[PDB]
């Protein structure tokens, strides 16, 4: 069928909870307290949603 | 730029753009033959973002969150009052604000 | 904190290449998973322990 | 061997039409931008079949 | 007091935008680009899906961000 | 010093730089900021 | 011990024996641990000069200030004593219970 | 139909030579192709054509 | 590092505290201004310009 | 009138596009060579990413 690795019809992006980025196992990349949850990027808050 | 690795400049990663490192001549040729033989899509034109005096290195938030200082209610309408604060070394574009 | 699976006896860890300047020493201990809140997380609907 | 677009149109003829209509063909055929493909144009009404 | 260092550099040359661009718009006489260009009772299926695809995407001429495409002619829908 | 500015005078200092540190790979500078009008840049631009 | 499952009072039921429910205490932590948010940059505390709201409190997820305060309290003073101002009363087991 | 003789044109996609302007000379041009059905075909259900 | 521990039937974690230096300096040039600068040497803090 | 108690579910779809985390100080497109990319901290030092 379709081959997302080649034709680029990505369809599974719906899923993705959160992503954390760390350099030297010490520092988070946007670590200057930029985002609301600056520790890591949150794609979707499941049920918590305060 | 001081820390520009020369391999970058040779490989047209940063430095002079297409209209300048080329010989004047090709430039002209190209300008003339634009209509029929394109030749703009075959050289590279580097783009470089600025480094200093554009972004604050010190710890600073992006999406500030203000809470209602005082709130009033009525049978048909209600009132909400916020103490919007904009500290120094900042600028707030009201277009982003939204209740 | 590094995870340890059930009935597992060998726990390898790693730190990628970095600078160990003025490093002071190690200290370690072991604790149960279901008795430790998830680090830097607001609310954990699964933390059922008191 | 003198066919193109998987239809019985000779390569020379296709090249001639494309050149006459949009000056395209000496640097790789591509779909012309819609603002050149008016209704009484060639590509807009080129319909191969099989 | 020169602010050229703040701008993106297009290669040994600051990317200074045109100074003639400060907004002004009102009810009449102000027009901006990017216009509104655009159980089947009828089972054709085909053109239908194709048309839906067309409906979700775009095309015009001042869309010249980046490149128009190879050999050329200058056209309309300004 | 003390130019009138625009009705409320403001003081003027050029070497009033207090926080000499800058965050390199190691440091992490927390909240800061002392608003001072640079003599030439800020005032003339104002 | 419930001798029979038959609902409603009956002759068998009178033999049932009771047992008190287990003890279960509940209170705040040793130092109100967890009451204040610590080491979670999401809901981090803030203390900044009102002129410039840039907070001067910059926590991390790596620090563990709760355990650090526990150890510091152990260090700079005695710990067996109890202070009721901030629930300062360290937890411990009965040594005859831990070791038989 | 099930059985179809085809005639097609395949472009050149490698970025190094996709837009190269070839100066006069006599160069050798060699490339491979895939005879595997599953990869060189696309199916609505994606069923294994082999 | 490689640790070997006795088996347990519950998921568990090994918490290794890499003891480091952790210092904060607080400075105040003028009234109503607090400026703090942090540091951890063996595991440095956030990156910047 | 006789409607059962309701619980609301929310989810989103974002197909065919790939999420992006630009290595820039302020998540913008100020240039092809983002300033963080050329920052002196990463110029001449070894780093590891987790």
């Amino acid at each position: 069928g379709s081959i997302p690795y080649l034709d680029g019809t990505f369809y599974l992006n719906h899923t993705f909870k959160k992503v954390a980025i760390t350099f030297d196992s010490s520092v988070s990349w946007p670590g200057n307290d930029r985002l609301l949850t600056p520790n890591e990027f949150e794609i979707k808050r499941s049920v918590d949603g305060e | 730029t001081p820390s520009m690795m020369p391999q970058w400049s040779y490989m047209h990663i940063s430095g002079q753009d297409a209209s300048e490192y080329l010989s004047p001549g090709l430039v002209q040729f190209a300008r003339a033959t634009e209509t029929y033989f394109s030749l703009n899509n075959k050289f590279r034109n580097p783009t470089v973002a600025p480094t200093h005096d554009v972004t604050t290195d010190r710890s600073q938030r992006l999406t500030l969150r203000f809470i209602p200082v005082d709130r009033e209610d009525t049978a048909y309408s209600y009132k909400a009052r916020f103490t919007l604060a904009v500290g120094d070394n900042r600028v707030l574009d009201m277009a982003s604000t939204y209740f | 904190l590094y995870p340890i699976p059930a009935n597992a006896t060998n726990v390898p860890i790693s730190i990628p290449s970095r600078n160990w300047a003025a490093f002071r020493g190690w200290a370690f201990t072991r604790l149960k998973t279901k008795e430790t809140p998830s680090l830097g997380s607001g609310y954990d609907p699964y933390y059922t322990y008191s | 061997g003198y066919n193109v677009a998987q239809c019985n149109m000779t390569k020379d003829w296709f090249l001639v039409q494309m050149l006459a209509n949009y000056n395209i063909g000496y640097q790789g055929f591509y779909i012309p931008e819609s603002y050149k493909d008016r209704m009484y144009s060639f590509f807009r009404n080129f319909q191969p079949m099989s | 007091i020169n602010f050229a260092s703040l701008a993106p550099r297009h290669g040994s040359r600051p990317f200074m935008g045109n100074w003639q661009d400060i907004g002004t718009s009102n009810m009449s006489g102000g027009a901006f680009s990017w216009g509104s260009l655009w159980k089947a009772w009828n089972s054709s299926t085909g053109q239908m899906l194709r048309d839906k695809l067309k409906e979700q995407n775009f095309q015009q001429k001042v869309v010249d961000g980046l490149a128009s495409g190879i050999s050329g002619v200058v056209d309309l829908a300004n | 010093l003390t130019i009138r500015g625009r009705g409320i005078q403001l003081n003027d200092e050029s070497v009033s730089s207090s926080l000499g540190l800058r965050p390199d790979g190691t440091f992490q500078i927390g909240g800061a900021g002392r608003p001072s009008f640079t003599p030439r840049q800020a005032i003339l631009t104002l | 011990y419930m001798p029979t499952i038959k609902e409603g009072n009956s002759r068998e039921l009178m033999g049932q024996q009771s047992m008190p429910n287990r003890p279960n205490y509940i209170a705040f932590r040793d130092n109100f641990i967890g009451l204040m948010y610590y080491n979670s940059t999401g809901n981090m505390g803030v203390l900044a000069g009102q002129a410039s709201q840039l907070n001067a409190v910059v926590d991390l997820q790596d620090r563990n200030t709760e355990l650090s305060y526990q150890l510091l309290l152990d260090s700079i003073g005695d710990r067996t004593r109890y202070f009721s101002m901030w629930n300062q009363a360290v937890d411990s087991y009965d040594p005859d219970v831990r070791i038989i | 139909g099930r059985y179809v003789p085809f005639h097609i044109q395949v472009p050149q996609k490698f970025f190094a030579i996709k837009n190269l302007l070839l100066l006069p000379g006599s160069y050798t041009y060699e490339w491979n192709f895939r005879k595997d059905v599953n990869m060189v075909l696309q199916s609505s259900l994606g069923n294994d054509l082999r | 590092m490689t640790f070997e521990v006795d088996p347990m039937d519950e998921p568990t974690l090994l918490y290794v505290l890499f003891e480091v230096f952790d210092v904060v300096r607080v400075h105040r040039p003028h009234r109503g201004v607090i400026e703090t600068v942090y540091l951890r040497t063996p595991f440095s803090a956030g990156n910047a310009t | 009138k006789t409607a059962v108690d309701s619980i609301t579910q929310k989810k989103f779809l974002c197909d065919r596009t790939l999420w992006r985390i630009p290595f820039s100080s302020n998540f913008m497109s100020m240039g092809a060579l983002t300033d963080l990319g050329q920052n002196l901290l990463y110029a001449n030092s070894a780093h590891a990413l987790d």
